[PDB]
């Protein structure tokens, strides 16, 4: 109905699900994938 | 409305149960505490100040329940020891140790005439004990999973039981048979209180829901939302006008029976409160917790 | 957005009759620091009063209450929502601006606030007021469901959740919450492939949240005796594949890296685990899981004095006074004195709220056995404590008997209490040996106090 | 003693739920 688009337009979402999982700092995964490959070097 | 007395470091370890005597058998004058430190500290509330009368030991594990007789100046204590020790308070001496062996023991309750001793059991039975005998006279067998909370009707005509997952069982203690098996809760009930007229009944689960049930027709009089944590203990204001709520979040909300309103909240324990009891009229309110510090709340 | 920040602090110090300048200040500040948004709204409340004494439009006041919701200012957040609804009522004729719809979302926020008050009664009231007038809305339809989820799963919780999919099967949040219900039923583990496949339609993909849920339901499969059968090895590598996938699509997810470290720790690389958990540790400490998983490594180096403190640090959340698995994961190789008697006290705390557990009553019997054999063998110890020793081992034998009569165990039968029974019998013999030694030390302390009595008479 | 205390040791992993931040008009 008009109420649905009427509300979901005017509000805002600053807090979702997905960026909870993502960290507020910058933690890249190269270090993570480097040790991922390093344990594979033990394999 | 506030705190009158605060008892700093009243126990070595965390208190689990409280007993404040209501009558004039020198039990309004005293307090009984039950803790993890195996100390049953008899606290003489004399000259409106809290003095240690006795400290009772031998409960080799942490105390799960303490209570004071309505019709007698004696007391009784339980623990995980399954040795329900019976205590004389004028001397601070043990009357007997009721071995509820091997483990099958839980929280206790003085009868309104202080003759029968109800307790919970792992099997779901409710074992009734002779205060004179120390013997399991008969077990109120109502199947379930585990019995957690019980209360006598103070007028001495019913029993209610709170189980490990929200089973409410209504009994006629004159005949010891199950009247109603009420199921308003799903999560564990730790305390339940018959009304002073035994017309109502309070439930304290892990949901913060005080679901108040009628007794005489055994139906829901209303659900009351409480704290954020698990509400643990409850006592009626003995003039049947209020009831107090111990929770798991360092917070004690005080409730009206009718208007379902937090008429007051104390926050004074920095740790999780465990047990509550009023005055003989309900002005003083006693309160324990893991702070090992006992707070006495005047509430006019 | 950065240029927006620059322009906003190009105009904030200025005033070319700034009116909305604080509005579009805070309008980007809601992602950022909330206090900046508060300050912007603060002088924005004022700025609508001097040019003309004009009441603040309720969209502002609702949003500042929304800010205080994530702050500690819950009460005046409630006052903001009340006066917001009043100002929307003061928007008597503004169905162009749709003050009614603004009141709808304001009431949604206020019901969410009543949930923060734990005033679930009034939360129910506001929610059913909105749904009886706008049943097309879903979030109110499921927060009600979430409220009954706090009571339990098979309530109308689960049914509001399913009808939220019935009104909107495209809705990924509710659809995720469907399987979130099924997380309670872990026996519905392998069945969750289907109930987390339904919106693996690629309109919903990519859904990091759901695919991490796949990784999590795939990791709970682990710690089974079938790893040697290559089955949990395949499961470990499959979870690893999920974690590589979420790794490539997001380097900055932290629950992912927790998953990688967990699966490699299950692969026995615990020196290779504290590092990867250290990363998410600086990333955010406020993840309850990583506190546990680090201390598991610590006790794997037997670093108890680094572990149990961080256990009780995990206990510093306002969640549960006796969490069970945390004190389980606490009492693992606890071998020192406080690792024995205060270990017993922790077990008693757990037992107080959990007397149903067979494992816990076994473990108290174990620790009582340990402290009993700590006081009777090279000891030569006090009268009173060895008097308590016989009672406590008697109790331990009562539990040895009691558990052994019970059938169901932790999928490992506890007939191991039988060798504890032969032990406690020979402990009875040892106690009868050493209680005589207790009487000996009593009589010699009597004779030496006689020896001091005579010499003090001499003085 | 002879062996350590028994546990079903698992490196579990929890999930946050949906936040539902109060909305911003």
């Amino acid at each position: 109905v008009d109420v649905t688009r009427d509300i979901v337009s005017r509000e805002r979402v600053w807090r979702t699900r997905t960026t909870i999982l993502q960290s507020t700092g910058k933690n890249f995964s190269k270090n993570i994938f480097a040790i991922l490959q390093s344990v594979k070097a033990r394999e | 409305y506030g705190i009158l007395f605060k008892q700093e470091q009243a126990h070595d370890d965390a208190i689990w149960s409280v007993a404040w005597g209501t009558n004039k058998k020198e039990n309004s004058e005293t307090v009984v505490t039950g803790s993890l430190d195996d100390l049953v500290k008899v606290w003489k509330w004399r000259d409106e100040r809290l003095d240690l009368q006795w400290s009772l030991e031998g409960h080799q594990l942490g105390v799960v329940s303490v209570d004071i007789s309505h019709t007698l100046p004696i007391a009784a204590s339980s623990s995980l020891d399954a040795h329900i020790r019976l205590w004389d308070l004028e001397n601070g001496k043990q009357i007997k140790s009721i071995d509820a062996g091997p483990v099958d023991a839980w929280t206790l309750a003085f009868s309104p005439d202080s003759q029968y001793l109800a307790t919970g059991t792992h099997v779901g039975k409710v074992n009734i004990f002779g205060v004179e005998s120390g013997k399991k006279e008969y077990s109120l067998d109502t199947r379930g999973k585990f019995i957690l909370s019980i209360a006598y009707s103070p007028d001495g005509k019913y029993l209610a039981s709170g189980a490990i997952d929200g089973i409410i069982n209504i009994f006629d203690i004159a005949t010891g048979k199950l009247l109603h098996t009420l199921e308003g809760h799903a999560m564990p009930i730790r305390s339940l209180t018959f009304s002073p007229d035994s017309q109502l009944l309070v439930t304290a689960s892990d949901d913060g829901y005080i679901k108040i049930y009628d007794v005489q027709h055994a139906n829901l009089a209303g659900t009351l939302s409480g704290h954020a944590s698990w509400v643990l203990n409850v006592a009626f204001c003995p003039d049947d006008t209020h009831f107090v709520s111990s929770s798991s979040d360092k917070s004690v909300k005080v409730w009206d029976v009718g208007t379902r309103t937090c008429v007051h909240t104390f926050f004074d324990h920095q740790d999780q409160v465990w047990g509550v009891k009023y005055n003989g009229n309900g002005s003083k309110i006693v309160s324990v917790g893991d702070d090992q510090e006992i707070h006495i709340y005047d509430c006019p | 957005r950065d240029i927006a920040k620059g322009h906003l602090k190009k105009v904030t110090e200025q005033y070319p009759d700034d009116v909305e300048a604080w509005i579009e200040l805070a309008q980007i500040l809601e992602q950022t620091d909330i206090q900046g948004a508060l300050s912007a709204y603060g002088t924005a409340t004022r700025i609508l009063q001097e040019k003309v004494q004009a009441d603040v439009p309720p969209e502002i006041l609702n949003n500042v209450g929304a800010l205080h919701f994530r702050l500690g200012n819950l009460g005046e957040a409630k006052k903001y929502f009340l006066a917001s609804l009043d100002r929307a009522k003061a928007e008597a004729e503004h169905d162009e601006h749709y003050y009614n719809a603004i009141s709808v979302t304001t009431s949604y926020n206020l019901a969410r606030l009543y949930e923060a008050m734990c005033e679930f009664h009034e939360a129910e009231k506001l929610y059913k007021n909105i749904l009886r007038e706008h049943p097309n809305y879903v979030d109110c339809y499921l927060r009600l469901g979430a409220m009954a989820r706090d009571k339990g799963n098979f309530y109308e919780a689960s049914d509001w959740f399913k009808e939220a999919l019935q009104i909107n099967q495209d809705h990924p949040d509710a659809w995720s919450l469907i399987g979130n219900l099924h997380l309670a039923k872990q026996e519905w583990g392998p069945g969750q492939k289907k109930f987390e496949r339904i919106l693996k339609q690629p309109s919903t993909q990519s859904d990091t949240y759901s695919m991490l849920a796949l990784g999590n339901v795939w990791l709970q499969t682990l710690h089974q005796p079938t790893r040697d059968r290559e089955k949990e090895k395949r499961h470990q590598d499959r979870a690893l594949a999920i974690y590589k996938q979420v790794l490539r699509n997001d380097a900055k997810n932290l629950y992912a890296a927790n998953g990688i470290g967990a699966v490699l720790a299950h692969k026995g690389y615990f020196r290779e685990a504290r590092d990867v958990f250290a990363q998410v540790r600086e990333a955010t400490a406020d993840i309850s899981d990583v506190w546990l998983n680090l201390a598991h490594i610590y006790v794997e180096q037997k670093q108890y004095i680094s572990a149990v403190q961080m256990y009780e640090n995990c206990l510093r959340k306002f969640y549960k006074h006796q969490n069970t698995e945390v004190v389980l994961y606490l009492a693992r190789a606890l071998f020192k004195c406080g690792k024995l008697q205060e270990c017993k006290q922790t077990l008693l705390k757990a037992r107080h709220v959990a007397p149903s557990d067979t494992v816990l009553m076994f473990n108290v019997a174990l620790v009582l056995q340990r402290l009993a054999t700590s006081v009777l063998k090279d000891e030569k110890s006090n009268l009173k404590e060895v008097l308590n020793a016989v009672k406590e081992l008697e109790l331990a034998h009562r539990y040895f008997s009691y558990l052994s009569k019970v059938g169901d165990k932790m999928r490992f039968d506890l007939a191991l209490a039988a060798t504890e029974a032969r032990q406690c019998s020979d402990l009875l013999s040892q106690a009868q040996y050493h209680v005589a030694r207790a009487r000996k030390q009593d009589e010699e302390e009597r004779e030496l106090r006689a020896k001091q009595e005579q010499e003090k008479e001499l003085l | 003693e002879r062996s350590g205390v028994v546990c079903r040791v698992k490196y579990c992993n929890s999930l946050p739920d949906i936040p539902f931040d109060p909305k911003f008009i």
